[PDB]
């Protein structure tokens, strides 16, 4: 009915209105060759597409225009966006309306100019951006939370109180696994495992989702791991190369635990979301202990929600009991949560036309934002 | 011991060195591992393969030269071993490793294992009771007297731009470029074989990187000058054979700047020196401009530096004054900045004993490093 | 429509044909024989005046097109089957005999490997040249011919010639009009080409290791036919002579310089995918490979390098699974050259138009603008 859009930090996801299964799972990361003296190789494209760029990842430059969200040039992935469509679906965007994400403190201008991009390219019908937390809480079935989002680009803890906003204690971050990642093929680097490009970082992302675990007394796991040479799991790559990691699974994580790592001047992501807590209300906020909405899906992680739930816990009173909501499928919510917030009777009044744009400018963004 | 301590010009291309006390490296000569062009089954052959210098420097059209360290990752160990014995000879050395202090200089991006091996190599084979291993920028930094700024090496492959502010340790700004002169010369001669010159052995490539330290330079106007018609003066091997160079003379060392055809879409290191920019802050930005320290051997070129300070110039914006600090002794400021080191009192207490080594090993190495 | 004109070319042939032609029309080696002058004259000529070579060009290109074609080609393109490291001056000298002297339509250069990509139909490949002179490996990322990872070494039969007569000067049992060592000075090499063609078949791997013990510390010389020269010049040569030339090809020590090495080496400079794409991308190309029992004991001393101690741990367990040629292998360059002029008439914008040559005078090769 709707096109349920969803605009990941990694990769991607898409559909319908009330589809289940996101259909745009790809790489939401732009690629090209070496445009060199060389000649086509039997005719072929010059953008690679996520998967296209994902196949030959050995040449194709994998970029993004994404700055931890923040695109840069719009129109990789506005074609990305066609293709997507011509991919997926193969349905113009002018037939149905499109649901798009967004994450706060974001330039009003990315916003607009992803807006006239679906008005004056796209031409969609009508139009709409919202918070992937929203969609988080909206999976949930609340209105009442703390929804500490966290995407693969950013992170942003959203506390809630039945539907309310409350932005002066939301805070983004842009947090990303990516940075982990540097950090991680950095300490591999110094390991004897020294690669380069975005195609070891790519390789190595999914083996951060494969052993890359949270421990619970870092220094105290780090030592028992330096001695535990069994933990120093390995691997053969796809490549002849193996690995070996023991510490680095969950020594790269605590990165988020202590900016120290990469001097971000910034707090451990725990009490990070202890300082947004201590932006509001303590008796409201005891619902929100309860509110323990560990959401995005850059929190698939081992050992993580006892980490975390500890680490504020110590930093919580006896009666402040932390009650963590994180399902597995938190990182598909956002999308099947935008799904099926679609097929939301207001939402389906809640919308920016053609005429309400072009007749409003990107003015219109603001009130209709959420 | 209480005796001269060697400081040494190390180096993955050229490793030179000297004692303290001395103004320079009294044994100049680059790092090579030299081993016949013929089977050295039969007798009568380059046996041994120790062959540093005047062995190397007799032997042309019969040896094929290795190389050890290739952008500091040294694999010849036991190759290592021989050219350290060669040192220790009285050719270069006159004494031994007890019998002297030993000081090992490095660049970043080395493992762990480089220097644990090394050190055992350094601290078990040979004996230094005072034995320390530290950088190289440091030693430039004090060969110029400076302790503020954005140093910068061009070594045979060793390119690290870590804006460094009073000695201050700071490992976020590492910005460091794995290559150099070498590959540049070899797809230099790959012009010349595409204008029919073969260069396939060592010491037959060791001409070429006789001409690139000789008759290889920097046009200003990389795509004027190549636009425009070249004459190509012609170059006299130790043969005397007549070659042109051309417009070559400059497209390889113009091409770091430019890694346009390369496939190693690299950035030539003002680009990794802006990345660097960004790392650090304006109100440092605006000092560190003019606090640039330029080490190595690739440095050594015509309208080198004022072809960068075009790049620059071009890069940075207005009201930017920067200024890049280059004596000519670029090579040598480390090996004079090792000999600072050597004379300073709390390098005899950064030192690791040989006592030291055995009690921890690797990690008093990376404790003790710094 | 109208077929355009494939021209294989060479250190050591020039063949050509029309597009999409599939047969050996004719094969012309890379000489001229000049008239006068009882030698061919070569065309494969370094640092020399390109002006009597643009004579021969003239001449040889007129003549060419008189034996493979009979006909003017001022009505179709040129297929020019090129290959890197050849002077773009003297290209360009070919280029003004074209444009400004034949007034051809258009031309386009192309490297061997990548017909040898159109023959497979394939777009990964890690190909491998036995030129005349020379080898050359040529390693494709997905239709993208790999440039930092290459294969370019002076190891062709030009060497083994001279190592053959290296064996003329030691074997050499040449009669009376009875051992006569190489009492005759100079030696044709394109009649010991064609001596070698019905003669040098090639041994085993474990004959290779025979010919090890050979060096120091023999083995099976038969197969070994002698060889009557006209003019009463009859001499023998043993089955391990030939077999020694072949094997000799591999001599790594101290200097670590072989084939196998440049291609090991090639792939150890390429990333993750292309290491088992390369592994499966696998075919060889050149006449030179065509050799009676060397492809496989070849192949197997490759399979054997997988084991040298660099390259268990980074190559080691990759299936080397090779494609092969549906002709010739030296032909089959030239038949890709076919395929690419049969049915592409719409990139005759890549070809290089005349116009652009008029206007220019030159052509900027792959560099800037
Ligand atoms: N098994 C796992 N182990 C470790 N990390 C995992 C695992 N599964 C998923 N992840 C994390 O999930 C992240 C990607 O999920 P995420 O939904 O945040 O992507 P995204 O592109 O940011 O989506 P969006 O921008 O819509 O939030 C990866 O960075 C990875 O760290
Ligand atoms: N005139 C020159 N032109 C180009 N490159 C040079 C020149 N002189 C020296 N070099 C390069 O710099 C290297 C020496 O710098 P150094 O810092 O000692 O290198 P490394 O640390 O790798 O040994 C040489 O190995 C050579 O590659
Ligand atoms: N059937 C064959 N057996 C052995 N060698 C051959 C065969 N056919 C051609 N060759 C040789 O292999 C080389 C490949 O031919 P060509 O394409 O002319 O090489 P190049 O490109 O170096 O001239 C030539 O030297 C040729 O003599």
């Amino acid at each position: 009915a709707a096109l349920v859009v969803d605009n990941g930090s990694g990769m991607c996801k898409a559909g319908f209105a009330g589809d289940d299964a996101p259909r745009a799972v790809f790489p939401s990361i732009v690629g090209r060759p070496r445009h060199q003296g060389v000649m086509v190789g039997m005719g072929q494209k010059d953008s690679y597409v996520g998967d296209e760029a994902q196949s030959k990842r050995g040449i194709l430059t994998l970029k993004y225009p994404i700055e931890h969200g923040i695109v840069t040039n719009w129109d990789d992935m506005e074609k990305i966006w066609h293709h997507t469509f011509y991919n997926e679906l193969r349905v113009a965007p002018e037939e149905h309306p499109v649901l798009l994400t967004e994450a706060p403190l974001n330039p009003k201008a990315n916003r607009e100019k992803m807006t006239q991009i679906m008005f004056e390219t796209f031409n969609t019908p009508a139009m709409y951006v919202a918070i992937q937390a929203v969609l988080s809480l909206y999976a949930s079935g609340r209105t009442t939370g703390i929804v500490m989002d966290s995407g693969d680009g950013v992170t942003h803890t959203v506390p809630i109180y039945e539907g309310y906003a409350l932005p002066h204690a939301i805070l983004r971050l842009d947090l990303a696994g990516r940075d982990l990642t540097d950090y991680l093929m950095k300490i591999l680097t110094e390991r004897g495992y020294s690669f380069t490009t975005t195609a070891e970082r790519e390789i190595v992302r999914d083996i951060k989702e494969k052993l890359c675990y949270v421990a619970l007394d870092f220094e105290q796991e780090m030592a028992t791991a330096a001695s535990s040479s069994s933990l120093e799991k390995s691997y053969e790559l796809p490549d002849g190369q193996v690995i070996t990691i023991g510490n680095e699974r969950f020594r790269c994580p605590e990165a988020l635990f202590q900016p120290s790592f990469l001097g971000m001047e910034s707090c451990g992501i725990h009490e990070t979301t202890f300082n947004s807590i201590m932006k509001c209300d303590v008796d409201i906020r005891k619902d929100l202990y309860a509110n323990t909405v560990l959401s995005g899906g850059t929190t698939m992680y081992p050992g993580i929600a006892d980490r975390m739930q500890k680490e504020i816990t110590a930093l919580a009173p006896s009666t402040m009991k932390i009650k963590i909501i994180a399902p597995p499928e938190r990182k598909y919510s956002v999308w099947i949560g935008g799904s099926i917030l679609a097929s939301l009777s207001t939402f389906q009044q809640m919308w920016i036309s053609k005429q309400e744009y072009d007749e409003s400018g990107p003015s219109i963004v603001h009130r209709k934002c959420f | 011991i209480a005796n001269q301590p060697v400081v040494i010009d190390n180096g993955s291309g050229v490793i030179k060195a000297g004692f303290a006390g001395d103004q320079i490296p009294k044994y100049c000569f680059p790092n090579y591992v030299g081993r016949p062009k013929h089977v050295r089954v039969m007798a009568g052959a380059l046996e041994g393969d120790i062959f540093i210098g005047p062995k190397a420097e007799e032997h042309r059209g019969l040896l094929s030269i290795r190389y050890p360290m290739e952008h500091g990752i040294v694999k010849d160990w036991n190759d290592m071993e021989r050219i350290w014995q060669y040192v220790y000879s009285k050719d270069q050395l006159q004494t031994f490793s007890e019998e002297h202090p030993v000081l090992l200089t490095e660049a970043p991006l080395n493992p762990r294992k480089n220097r644990e091996r090394a050190a055992e190599v350094f601290f078990e084979t040979f004996n230094v009771p005072a034995l320390f291993i530290s950088m190289q920028a440091v030693l430039s930094l004090y060969a110029t007297g400076r302790t503020t700024g954005v140093v910068l090496d061009s070594g045979d492959g060793v390119t690290h731009a870590v804006p460094i502010y009073e000695g201050f340790a700071m490992p976020h700004s590492i910005m460091r470029i794995d290559i150099a002169g070498r590959d540049v010369s070899r797809f230099l001669r790959l012009y010349l074989r595409k204008e029919g010159y073969d260069f396939h052995s060592s010491s037959e490539f060791e001409i070429v990187k006789a001409i690139k330290e000789r008759a290889c330079y920097l046009s200003i106007n990389p795509q004027k000058d190549e636009t425009l018609e070249t004459e190509k003066a012609q170059y006299y091997l130790p043969d005397g054979s007549t070659i042109e160079i051309g417009p070559s003379r400059f497209r390889a060392p113009e091409l770091l700047f430019r890694p346009d055809l390369i496939g190693e879409e690299s950035e030539g290191i003002h680009e990794v020196l802006v990345f660097a920019i960004q790392k650090s802050d304006m109100d440092l930005r605006r000092t560190l401009f003019s606090n640039i320290v330029l080490s190595g051997g690739s440095t050594l070129f015509k309208g080198f530096g004022d072809r960068l300070l075009s790049e620059v110039k071009k890069l940075a914006p207005k009201d930017v004054k920067i200024r890049i600090s280059a004596p000519q002794e670029r090579l040598y400021s480390t090996w004079i900045g090792g000999s600072i080191l050597a004379s300073l009192d709390t390098f005899k207490k950064m030192w690791v004993s040989k006592k030291e080594y055995e009690e921890d090993g690797a990690r008093s190495i990376h404790r003790k490093t710094f | 429509e109208k077929t355009a004109v494939v021209i294989d070319l060479g250190e050591a042939f020039t063949k050509c044909g029309f597009a999409g032609e599939t047969g050996p029309r004719c094969i012309i080696p890379s000489v001229i024989k000049k008239a006068g002058m009882p030698k061919p004259i070569k065309v494969v000529q370094y640092n020399i005046n390109t002006e009597e070579l643009y004579s021969y060009l003239k001449e040889f290109i007129h003549i060419l097109y008189f034996r493979h074609l009979l006909v003017n080609p001022r009505d179709r393109r040129v297929v020019v089957i090129e290959s890197v490291l050849c002077p773009s001056h003297f290209r360009e000298t070919l280029t003004r005999v074209l444009f400004k002297y034949f007034e051809v339509p258009s031309v386009l250069l192309a490297p061997s490997h990548l017909m040898a990509l159109l023959t497979l139909g394939i777009n990964s490949a890690m190909v491998l040249d036995c030129g005349y002179r020379e080898s050359l490996v040529l390693p494709i990322y997905e239709g993208i011919p790999v440039l930092n990872c290459w294969g370019a070494l002076p190891l062709g039969g030009k060497a083994l010639h001279k190592e053959l007569e290296t064996q003329l000067l030691e074997q050499c049992t040449v009669d009376t009009g009875q051992s006569l060592p190489s009492v005759m000075g100079s030696i044709p090499e394109g009649v010991l080409e064609d001596i070698k063609v019905r003669t040098c078949f090639v041994s085993d791997l474990t004959r290779g290791l025979k010919i090890q013990a050979a060096k120091f510390n023999r083995p099976s010389p038969p197969p070994n036919v002698d060889y009557p020269l006209d003019g009463e010049k009859i001499l023998h040569v043993l089955g391990s002579i030939r077999d020694s030339v072949v094997e000799i090809l591999f001599e790594q020590d101290n200097e670590e310089k072989s084939v196998a090495t440049l291609i090991l080496d090639s792939l150890m400079q390429c990333p993750i995918d292309t290491r088992k794409q390369l592994a499966e991308n696998l075919v060889i190309i050149g006449g030179t490979s065509m050799l009676p029992g060397f492809l496989h004991r070849l192949l197997a001393e490759i399979r054997y390098l997988v084991e040298k101690p660099k390259y268990k741990k980074t190559l080691g367990t990759k299936t080397f699974r090779i494609h092969t040629p549906p002709a010739k292998a030296n032909c089959v360059a030239w038949l890709g050259g076919a395929i690419f002029g049969a049915l592409q008439d719409i990139l005759g914008s890549r070809s290089v138009s005349k116009e652009y040559y008029n206007q220019t005078g030159r052509i900027p090769d792959w560099c800037s603008l």
